[PDB]
């Protein structure tokens, strides 16, 4: 929802002014990122139809006639075609869909985690196979800052 | 000033006699060379201490080898400068570390 | 010391590793110690295994108690604590 | 030289962060219950996962 | 010599517009017709004939604005002063802290030119109405608000800090400090227990908010 | 008296012109002084760091200290290949800077908040801590897992 920090509704004009930031806001650039994914592909599949010169459906349609099928002018080649190179059924997008939030739920951190002596043994543990000598690329004759 | 007395060759010094007089006294020894309108200066050279061009990089001269970066979806690197070091006990092999020539990202790959 | 009604729950509702470890450890030790069991055994003799497959049937009969900082807590029993 | 050098750094490292863990609310705490972290990394996200 | 006057032209007006956003973003009526003063215009405003910078006339007065004075109900008005004797005396405080009472001033900022008498320590907290920010010309010629490396701090009022600390179910003693006399603690003007709200930034987890809390 | 500063900041050793393989020719030096180099005509102040820590933390904040702590230390393994994920060196930095001033993991540095007489005994100078929580009536209390 974002809430304001005093836990009032943003007006939408303030959604993103910065001042509003809180948790839930890398869940939202996560969903985010996944709509501009599946809208990538979905723009594929567009400027593939509309290089066959059949209409490239990105945005919906608002007709009279919209609830009849626009690729029905098309003599049945293109269209086979377009369906061997690129084809996305709704199953295969909601599997997508499932399998994606499936994931970030399952990366989150669980509670209980030492994960400060998780983080003190990932900076340790590296640290032990680096010389205390400098040791550097013969011939870059940089200034030798430990 | 560094002069010394031709009598005792001790170094000479400055002392304020009366009238103030700035005469060369050689301690420890009479002698006395007093100043009648002459200059004693002791003159040395400094050096000038030139600009220094731009530090750059000499990355020419590091040897190179045919390693594909772990980065090459980024950056299509065939190349990456090394340096072997035996960083282990003297029965495990050397450690070559590698700098990628296209993005500079540093693996070592032992 | 105010357990938080069960109608509404922050905590998570999956099991953490950590609860899983920690639950199959105390069902294993009440097994050796000759708790009765809700699984039909097969032949297996190990208070271990026999609460691992407790745990994969969600037949223990145990609950969990997540203290939050502020010193509250939820419970969440095995059964619903879903892996 | 390196061993025990680097050896004390891994030690004292974990002596700072060894009361460190995810509380259920999903903040980083120490042992005092004070915060360290509102949300661990900014994400809440496991690096193992 | 002429290099000095223009270098020390320059500098303060820098430190001058440092002070205006300073106190524009602390919340104050303060706009870019005089924040972005054109050097040459500051010079031909506050620089006199024979050209020596004259620091007793931009002392000028900030009033609060209508989102600030909504937000915070209790916010006076402000008084920025710049000093012109090398070491601050005795007698110079004293008269500035003379007229913000004789004017009643909430709060007043002392800017001097090099240094500050170890007296003035002893003198400058002596005010229960009202309270004395000392900042240095030198120190404050490019503000830290605008560096790369300090995320934007957000002072939270009252009623936000109450909200925050049940949102989390939190005492003070929990959060994460800042200390006074922090550079950015010192340019927002926080007072011990004044929460914070930090947006900080990160290349791996995005856009995210933090909180501390002044000692 | 051929030894004194006429000119420049006395406390740069050095400065030095580097490129960054551009038509950029930036400076770096070699001094403890920040403010200084910031505040300099013809130097952009917004983008000007060091790697001192502690010379950032008293110049722009505490914030801006943990920002450089956690660079500085992901720069470092960064020049030696060591792949850690930057969420510890985050969570480095916040326990570092989390009590308003940069604490470090020296022993001086663990007596910030912990007042864990045993944790600070095990870690190190046992007797003096010892004998001085005794002194001082100490009331630790055994919450820390050492
Ligand atoms: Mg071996
Ligand atoms: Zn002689
Ligand atoms: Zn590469």
């Amino acid at each position: 929802v974002r809430y304001d920090n005093s836990g009032c509704l943003v007006k939408r004009e303030d959604l993103n002014k910065a001042e509003y930031v809180d948790q839930y806001d890398a869940e939202r650039d996560f969903y985010h990122s996944l709509r501009e994914y599946i809208n990538g592909k979905a723009t594929a599949l567009a400027n593939l139809r509309k290089s066959r010169g059949m209409l490239g459906l990105l945005e919906p349609p608002a007709k009279e006639l919209q609830g009849i099928d626009p690729d029905e002018t098309v003599p049945d080649n293109v269209k086979t075609s377009v369906s061997q190179l690129y084809r996305i059924s709704e199953k295969s997008v909601r599997k997508f869909l499932e399998i994606a939030l499936f994931k970030y739920r399952k990366a989150r951190l669980e509670p209980g985690t030492a994960i400060g002596a998780i983080g003190a043994q990932s900076i340790g543990e590296p640290g032990t196979q680096m010389t205390l000598k400098t040791f550097h690329f013969a011939g870059v004759a940089s200034m030798n800052v430990t | 000033m560094l002069s010394f007395c031709p009598s005792c060759n001790n170094m000479l010094l400055i002392t304020s006699g009366d009238s103030g007089v700035y005469t060369l006294a050689c301690r420890s020894c009479p002698y006395e060379f007093p100043i009648e309108g002459i200059e004693i200066y002791d003159r040395k050279k400094l050096p000038r201490k030139e600009v220094d061009d731009v530090l750059g990089g000499g990355w020419d001269n590091v040897d190179q080898t045919k390693t594909q970066c772990p980065n090459y979806d980024t950056c299509g690197g065939e190349s990456a400068y090394f340096f072997q070091l035996q960083i282990r006990s003297a029965d495990e092999p050397m450690t070559t570390f590698y700098k990628c020539v296209n993005c500079g990202h540093r693996w070592k790959e032992n | 010391e105010k357990a938080i009604p069960k109608d509404q729950r922050a905590t998570t509702p999956y099991m953490t590793k950590y609860e899983r470890a920690r639950i199959l450890g105390t069902r294993a030790l009440q097994i050796s110690m000759n708790a009765p069991v809700f699984v039909d055994l097969e032949g297996e003799t190990d208070p271990l295994r026999i609460a691992m497959k407790e745990l994969a049937e969600k037949k223990i009969p145990l609950v969990i108690r997540r203290y939050l900082p502020d010193g509250s807590f939820e419970d969440w029993s095995v059964e619903e604590l879903i892996v | 030289v390196k061993t025990a050098e680097t050896g004390y750094m891994s030690r004292r490292l974990m002596k700072s962060l060894e009361d460190l863990s995810c509380q259920y609310d999903n903040t980083v705490r120490t042992s005092a219950n004070g915060i360290v972290q509102f949300t661990y990394g900014g994400d809440g996200l496991d690096p193992l996962e | 010599m002429d290099q000095e006057n223009e270098r020390n032209i320059s500098r303060l007006w820098r430190a001058f517009r440092t002070v205006k956003e300073m106190v524009k973003d602390r919340g104050y009526f303060i706009t870019q017709e005089e924040v972005e003063l054109p050097l040459e215009d500051f010079k031909a405003k506050y620089c006199d004939s024979m050209g020596r910078p004259q620091r007793k006339m931009m002392s000028f007065q900030a009033n609060p604005t209508e989102e600030s004075i909504s937000k915070f109900p209790d916010m006076g008005s402000l008084w920025v002063e710049f000093c012109d004797e090398p070491s601050v005396g005795v007698k110079t405080m004293k008269t500035f802290v003379i007229h913000i009472q004789e004017k009643n001033f909430q709060t007043g900022i002392f800017v001097y030119q090099n240094n500050i008498t170890p007296s003035a320590m002893k003198l400058v907290p002596s005010i229960p109405p009202a309270t004395i920010e000392t900042f240095n010309e030198a120190a404050l010629v490019v503000n830290i608000t605008h560096h790369e490396l300090v995320p934007k701090h957000i002072r939270l009022s009252s009623d936000e800090k109450r909200e925050l600390l049940k949102r989390y179910r939190l005492k003070e003693s929990q959060l994460p400090r800042i200390q006074r006399a922090d550079p950015v603690a010192l340019y927002l003007g926080l007072k011990r227990g004044e929460v914070v709200k930090i947006i900080r930034k990160s290349e791996t987890s995005g856009r995210y908010a933090s909180y501390r809390i002044c000692m | 008296l051929p030894d004194v500063v006429v000119k420049g900041l006395p406390d740069i050793s050095r400065a030095v012109i580097n490129i960054r393989d551009d038509g950029k020719r930036e400076l770096l030096v070699e001094g403890y002084g920040l403010r200084d180099v910031m505040c300099t005509d013809g130097v952009i102040g917004s983008r000007t760091t060091t790697n001192h820590v502690l010379e950032v933390f008293s110049v722009l904040g505490i914030e801006a200290a943990r920002y450089s702590i956690i660079r500085e230390i992901n720069y470092t393994m960064s020049n030696h290949g060591m792949s850690v994920d930057p969420r510890h060196i985050q969570l480095l930095g916040d326990v570092m800077t989390y009590k308003g001033e940069v604490l470090g993991i020296t022993r001086f540095g663990l007596s910030k908040m912990r007042d864990s007489v045993l944790q600070l005994a095990s870690f190190e100078k046992t007797t003096d801590h010892l004998f001085d929580a005794a002194f001082y009536m100490k009331k630790d209390a055994v919450e820390g897992v050492s």
